């Protein structure tokens, strides 16, 4: 069946490319939402607000 | 009639590495500037 499927490598490459694009897009979404600032501030030890 | 050789100095069989050898045309068709995939009996690299 794999030997018969070899002639559909274009289709399967297209599918894998689409899914890879989706995955990279998800990583990009998370980064652009949360990593707005690249200075990791830490809260002061004392709580006087 | 046929004669069998008697003088022999034999060693264990020797080995070497075949790298990127043994590739042959799988068809009598002319293709130019194409990345073509195939499956057949091939010598592994
Ligand atoms: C070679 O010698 C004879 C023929 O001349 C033959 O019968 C024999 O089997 C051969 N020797 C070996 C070791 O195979």
């Amino acid at each position: 069946c794999s030997n018969l499927l070899l002639q559909y490598g274009s289709f399967c490459t297209q599918l894998n490319r689409a899914l890879t694009g989706i995955a990279v897009e998800q990583d990009k979404n998370t980064q652009e939402v949360f990593a707005q600032v690249k200075q990791i501030y830490k809260t002061p030890p004392i709580k006087d607000f | 009639q046929c004669v069998n050789l008697t003088t022999r100095t034999q060693l264990p069989p020797a080995y070497t590495n075949s790298f990127t050898r043994g590739v042959y045309y799988p068809d009598k068709v002319f293709r130019s500037s194409v990345l073509h995939s195939t499956q057949d009996l091939f010598l592994p690299f």
